[PDB]
């Protein structure tokens, strides 16, 4: 039908992928051993999108797991749903990457690239019609960033037509896990700007905030943090997987949201989100979903859009609903918020409806939008990158791998241009 | 699958290793005979049938310390080829241990270490233990690093040495050994940690509830720090940190590797009954000036490196709140050059308690590894102590008569002076 | 050295002309040739590449139980003419109808 | 009907032939006591191809065992299927082979040549429908390299019209089991080029590579290596013994694959090949077979076709398959990989279908091809032989048997002519 | 069938054979009396009535060595003909044992060898043991080989000799016997193996658990190599190697006929239970200079031939992995004109142990034979030793009166020089 190949890179990529395929299996109704034990024939219409069928009534997911060290590989194998993945899909090295982006790109990325590319091509030509690639990675530096951007370029070389939609977890700009983040993030953005089509930014701090504010979790656990991202992922592709009153695929989203080739970074959000106790008293309707979606506390990127302005906004819905109600609500929010939208783009809000909602919820929605609030995130990492480049600390590790500091200047020049492009386009 | 190798030089290194391999066997459930009553491949190898072997070699120039292991209960676990004993020690003389006697056995030790690495497929790293005051520890350590640096090239060489105490001392020629050793490790060592016995005694007395500790208790504390560092390589966790991660994060340059360590909680097995010791509780205890095992003033020492390895019980949200709370303190001043300044490791494995031990049965614990400019305080003390003796040429004749040239003393003195100048330059703002 | 000393020691093993002797422990004298291999011939994958398609892929059944449909049970109880509560249970307890 | 005679001229061939007759007995259902105990009437259709029937229902193969020392025959006679062979079909010398080409060909070769040709005449004259000769030997040895070519020359003189198809094992590139092999292969090829019609090249290290990668055999024995070689050998003659919708006999395979008399060296390959535990994950289909057949990790010869260009190639399919997908897949694989084929031969590939697949497979395929990648194999021995040229002193060991030094120059000139021949047909 | 014949000259040769026939009797399961409580035909003859006889003849010019077998437990096995002995030894004199006394009994020895040759249907080589320093071993062996060369011609004549040690020497006139014997072997012998006593002593002290061994320990180690060498013909194997195959592979030149022998594993009675003894481990142990049977450093030259025979639990796949790993070693130098380098043979028979033995009970073992230029160093020592005393003519008159013509000494001296020049010329890359 219209297939997508899924790639998972490094530690963060694999844990999210494990949660994602758990969610997808629940959606289609696939037993962890591979047998189909679903409840609706509608699950079987587009099961070919994410699955290959093996003889004997067993289904193999279109997932390729990539790492440079086997520690995360062993964790996935011991996992509940590790049996589903094809044994030969597992490609791993024998070296802790060290999160040196120069090391992860030149020293160890090149040797693993040849094996990974052929493994990818195995599933790429095994589908009736490939349409786009799905990549999950973190901007750390070792394998998710360095090897991830290397694979993105090689896939761009191989498949110019197909959509290279990647999901990115930016380092959290108050507390994050390594000192070399600004170097790795600046280079990763440099490569992602030109070669990627859709970049989704997610912040861990906003994920903590949402769990406290809306889910009332006493401690946000990494299982649930990955669950929300997985839910957003499934909602994005739900239009292809099930019918609806007004369809919208990945290409429709890219064409609508992206006015200019460079400005294509997206913030994501989900609704309805409710505590485990208060869901009984909620009267869930279209206005309730609209209020949650445009709420500044449910946007899982820690950059308040109210400081900036919006350019494009998109809305997805899952469930049997009246199209007039959606059309009225999107018009309602657009006129009310007129101070947060550009004057030269009328009808800034896109809408879409899917027939089948996710399991457990009678109604659901997913918000994806583009705004000028991204200027803050780039400015923060630029200031950190500026300090460390001024002192020229930590650069000796990258130099030993063959990366010359003039590459850093090029990356900041591109980042400064991106910051400037957002600033003048705000006017 | 992924492997580590350890060498122990001197009686300080061997006795530390004795406690460490006690700790691993109880953690991994292996009897002293090597038979079970996993992550074994990281530290142990399966010799067929039902016996295991450790990836360690014990080397010293005197037979007394090695013979004790040969006579001990753990004599069965170790392989006889791994136990290398010399004939006559360096007598606290760096020149004697580096040239005259060290060169006699150096080729023998280098053969065994390389031979053991042949079975070591997924290897990154070595663990070498030194006694800075002792001649053999400093002297043989220099030569061993010199050979290992060129034989293996780009491999993680990490060391766990005991720094001389500011006032507590047992050897008069200690400053001579330390400066010459510092001149060698400053080029041949990727990253080496140091602790001093004076602060170990103080911590073993105030926070811990031992009125009078021996070397066995101090070794157990050192073993716990080593166990926390290697926990990520052996067990899964929400945030696993590899050896290469430590090298990249802790150092901003080439010659500023030297970190300091801290472990919390260090409450005794008796007093610990009263405290739950939450994430915020243990995080605050680490940064106390009293909890350091290096007697350095944190006021003079700005921070530009930190590493939070949590063992036991943690949820990642609590770390983020704890780290953010710590950053708000005005007394703990990070350098301008390090906004982020943090690596954190969340690992599911709780710590281990040894029968007849001293530590508490804590549900959760955290180990600290950080680099601060306060270490430059210790260098000045060593520099001044060396200058006082060399001003009147206190002990020149011993080192000269053992094959060492006289001109090497000003060379190492200038090398240390460059290190102190570099620390002052880096600590300065810009 | 029984002519001068009472000896029961392990570590300081005296040599003997033919061989040094044992300090550790050992399994039986002749036993234990070291580290055997393992093998699995080509033929088994010839069999499995066919027979994997066969019966062993059959799914598991459900361990169902004959739980009473009380509504249909009351219909039959009323039809038979059971009025009192004790006699109502007698018919309800004996003559089940398994739920459809 | 369409008879073949099988000659095991070497001790290695006796081991390989032993496993070969186990495979053939399994395929036709021959009980280890020589009595037919199969399961279908189709087995007895063309059993005359490989077997003669003795009075009593005991079937005896058309095989002859040749060696210079009695070491190997004792192993084969004590083997599981050693009974099946004819008691008078064992020919062995009483001297050390010495691993020497000249000594084996001249010293003991003339002694045994008179007897072995007489024994072969028993099978040759007792089959009316004979089209076939099958020689198994190693090129680095002493009894197959020299004496095998001696029999090849004598048989060519005797029966010019019959096809002389031989299977050969080539010395390994990295390390081979004998010091003097480059000389032995050098002398053997000179006879093989002029006399033999069809040459198959198999490498032991490639067999190790296939076993460890695909089959994941952590301890592949000699039995596994011989089984893979026996699989390819058995598949080639499958058209002569069973009905098929598109038959392809040996002469068809020879005419299609051989464009010129000297360029007739063939590379072999078999599909499907899968890990023992991963076969359940596979949807075994014709495209999957096509992927494996043209895969660069399944040929039994360690020569990369991508470094050169392709001459004519052939493929044979066993099993119940329809034609159209076979025609489409071979057409697509030709159009997808234009650069690797040669334009001055339209329709570079050939296809064939057989009804009955081998036991334990619902369908399988056999790949036989020819290309310019063989020049790397000749370069290996030529570069070694060139430094062995200074060891023309070492050739004193050869002249002690009776050889003259000018033969070695004649042979190396033949490879030089052959190497230049492949280079010029690349254009 | 196919048969081999063993000939022994000198005390050392017979005592080595005494160990070998112990090893063969146990290996095939033959009691010393010749009865059973197979492949006998390779080394034994079935005489009927259940008794077996070895294919060997012992000849010593003095009766003491042979009387040991006559009065020992071995006496019931050997044919009384096979126990030839004289009544006067050559007493360390080459001329005495070659001319004055050798011709007295040489015809008797040859007749019994030919009588044994009548029963050998597949005779394809001989095994002869020499003591180069001995008068009987060198002089009588020289006459025997020259006679046997014309008696049979194209038959393999493999030798197993003992070279004088670099420093340990039991005979003062030993080099005189060494050079003259070497000059005679160099034209007739197909290939002569080379061992020395000093390397055996050092190996048995370090690896095996023996502190002060005797000649019995040395002979058993040599006997195991003989059994490993002969196991290819005696038993079924994945890769069987013929004696003539050894001749083609081991000596790839005109007159270079001296390889060296090595054997692995050689481990104590308890470390084997403590060790992997993997295929890669034993293969790496072979090439290390400490494990050779000849005291010559390979780093002084290069290799041009190698032959590995694996007895036991050994996959061919690991064999290919082992040799490929060996080629990566920079410490090992191979000549340019030998790219193949190696001959391998794999045999399924495990190693043989002896009651009251010296070795372990391993499941796999490998015998290694290599021809290298390192043996040229030994010739230089022998030549220099000979030149020093002959310059002053230290022992000329003893030889001259016993049938030696003085003109032969420079002839043998020049013959050794030609061997050295030939060895040096081959080592030059072309
Ligand atoms: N923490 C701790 N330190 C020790 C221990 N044993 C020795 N040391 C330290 O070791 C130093 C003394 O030098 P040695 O231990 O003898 O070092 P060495 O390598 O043997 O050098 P030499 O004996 O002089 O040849 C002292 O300053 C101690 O601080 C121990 O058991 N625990
Ligand atoms: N490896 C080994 N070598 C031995 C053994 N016995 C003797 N040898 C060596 O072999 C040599 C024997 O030579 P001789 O002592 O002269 O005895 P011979 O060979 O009969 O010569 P003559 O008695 O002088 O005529 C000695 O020098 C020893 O070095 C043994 O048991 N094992
Ligand atoms: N949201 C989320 N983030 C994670 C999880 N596990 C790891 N991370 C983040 O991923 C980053 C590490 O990325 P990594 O896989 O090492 O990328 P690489 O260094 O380039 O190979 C860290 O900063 C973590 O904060 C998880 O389960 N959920
Ligand atoms: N694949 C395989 N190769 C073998 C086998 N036996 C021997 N060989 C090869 O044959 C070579 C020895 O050559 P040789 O046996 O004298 O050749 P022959 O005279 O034709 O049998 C060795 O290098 C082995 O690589 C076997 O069972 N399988
Ligand atoms: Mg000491
Ligand atoms: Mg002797």
């Amino acid at each position: 039908v219209r297939e997508i190949v899924h790639i998972q890179a490094g530690q963060c990529g694999n844990q999210i992928g494990a949660k994602f395929w758990e969610v997808i299996s629940d959606e289609h109704g696939i037993d962890p051993t591979g047998s189909y034990h679903g409840d609706s024939d509608l699950q079987l219409e587009r099961i070919n999108v994410y699955y290959n069928e093996a003889t004997g009534g067993k289904y193999v997911p279109r997932a390729i797991l990539v790492d440079l060290e086997p520690g995360t590989m062993d964790s996935v194998r011991a996992g509940q749903f590790g049996q589903l993945f094809r044994p030969d899909n597992f490609v791993f090295g024998q070296s802790g990457a060290g999160n040196n982006w120069a090391k992860g790109y030149y020293t160890e990325g090149q040797e693993l690239c040849e094996s990974i590319l052929d493994v990818i091509r195995k599933e790429a030509e095994s589908c009736d019609c490939l349409q786009g690639f799905q990549l999950v990675h973190s901007l750390g530096g070792g394998t998710g960033a360095g090897l991830g951007t290397l694979l993105l370029n090689k896939l761009r070389e191989e498949y110019p037509d197909r959509i290279l939609s990647t999901y990115s977890i930016v380092p959290s700009p108050k507390v994050s896990d390594t000192v070399v983040e600004p170097y790795n993030c600046t280079l990763s953005v440099h490569q992602l700007v030109e070669s990627a089509d859709e970049v989704f930014c997610i912040d861990n701090e906003a994920l903590y905030d949402i769990c406290f504010r809306t889910l009332k979790l006493t401690t946000p656990t990494y299982g649930d943090l990955n669950h929300l991202v997985s839910m957003v992922m499934s909602g994005t592709t739900c239009a292809l997987r099930f019918p609806g009153q007004l369809n919208s695929d990945l290409r429709k989203l890219a064409v609508n949201l992206v006015p200019f080739p460079r400005l294509h970074f997206f913030i994501v959000g989900f609704a309805p989100l409710t505590s485990r106790g208060s869901q009984q008293y909620r009267a869930l309707t279209v206005p309730e979903l609209t209020s949650q979606l445009f709420d500044n506390k449910n946007m899982m990127a820690a950059c308040d859009p109210r400081r900036g302005v919006y350019l494009t906004a998109s809305a997805h819905f899952r469930g049997r609903m009246s199209s007039k109600e959606v059309d009225e609500q999107m018009l309602n929010i657009q006129a009310r918020n007129t101070s947060y939208f550009v004057e030269w783009i009328p009808s800034n809000v896109k809408s879409a409806i899917c027939d089948i909602p996710p399991r457990g919820l009678k109604m659901a929605a997913t918000f994806i939008g583009n705004t000028t609030a991204f200027r803050e995130l780039f400015t923060r990492v630029d200031s950190q990158f500026q300090k460390m480049y001024a002192r020229r600390a930590f650069i000796h590790w990258y130099v030993n791998e063959g990366l010359e500091t003039v590459e850093f200047d090029e990356a900041r020049s591109n980042m400064t241009d991106l910051i400037q492009e957002y600033e003048m386009y705000e006017t | 699958m992924r492997e580590v190798i350890s060498i122990h030089v001197g009686q300080a290194g061997v006795q530390i290793g004795n406690g460490c391999w006690e700790l691993y066997c109880l953690e991994h459930g292996i009897q002293p005979d090597g038979q079970l009553p996993d992550a074994f491949n990281t530290f142990f190898s399966e010799t067929g049938a039902g016996k295991h072997v450790p990836r360690a070699v014990f080397v010293d120039l005197e037979p007394t310390v090695v013979d004790e292991v040969r006579t001990g209960t753990y004599r069965q676990l170790f392989h006889p080829e791994q136990l290398i004993s010399g004939k006559e020690d360096a007598a606290n003389n760096y020149a004697r241990g580096h040239y005259t006697v060290g060169k006699e056995i150096i080729d023998l030790t280098l053969d065994r270490i390389r031979k053991l690495a042949d079975q070591c497929t997924g290897l990154q790293g070595f663990l070498i233990f030194h006694s800075f005051g002792g001649g053999t520890g400093a002297g043989f350590g220099s030569l061993l690093l010199e050979r290992l640096s060129v034989d293996y090239g780009k491999k993680s060489k990490l060391e766990f040495t005991v720094y001389p105490s500011p006032q507590v001392s047992t050897a008069i020629v200690e400053p001579y050994n330390s400066i010459l050793a510092t001149h060698s490790m400053i080029d041949h060592s990727d990253c080496a940690f140091m602790v001093d016995n004076e602060a170990l005694y103080d911590l073993c007395r105030r926070a811990l509830d031992i009125e009078r500790p021996t070397y066995t208790n101090l070794n157990r504390l050192i073993g716990q720090v080593v166990s926390s560092l290697t926990a990520s390589l052996r067990f899964d966790g929400a945030l696993n940190v590899d050896f290469t991660e430590f090298q990249t994060n802790l150092v901003p340059y080439a010659r500023i590797h030297f970190p300091i360590c801290s472990y919390a909680p260090v409450i005794s097995a008796e007093k610990a009954y009263h405290e739950q010791l939450s994430v915020a509780e243990i995080t605050n205890s680490l940064f106390e000036p009293a909890n350091m095992m290096v007697k350095c003033d944190p006021r003079h020492g700005k921070y530009m490196a930190c590493t939070l390895l949590y063992r036991g019980d943690v949820v990642p949200k609590d770390v983020s709140a704890a780290v953010a709370t710590i950053k708000t303190k005005r007394t703990i001043q990070f350098v301008d050059w390090c906004p982020t300044g943090f690596k954190m490791g969340i690992n599911y494995q709780p710590p281990t308690v040894v029968p007849g031990g001293d530590l508490a049965k804590v549900q959760r614990a955290v180990c600290m590894l950080a680099n601060t400019t306060a270490i430059a305080e210790a260098w000045s003390r060593l520099d001044h102590k060396f200058d006082l003796m060399y001003a009147k040429r206190a002990f020149v004749h011993w080192y000269v008569g053992e094959g060492m040239e006289e001109a090497e003393f000003p060379e190492a003195r200038e090398d240390l002076a460059l290190l102190e100048k570099d620390y002052d330059e880096v600590a300065a703002e810009s | 050295s029984s002519a001068s000393s009472t000896v029961k020691e392990r570590s300081l093993s005296p040599p003997k002309t033919a061989r040094r002797e044992l300090s550790s422990i050992c399994p039986p004298d002749y036993d234990e040739p070291k580290t055997p291999k393992q093998e699995r011939p080509k033929a088994e994958m010839m069999t499995l590449v066919e027979r994997t398609l066969g019966a062993p892929a059959t799914s598991r059944p459900l361990n169902v139980k004959s739980n009473r449909d009380f509504i249909s049970t009351n219909k039959a109880a009323l039809d038979a003419g059971c009025v009192t509560a004790r006699d109502f249970r007698e018919f309800k307890e004996e003559n089940y109808i398994a739920k459809k």
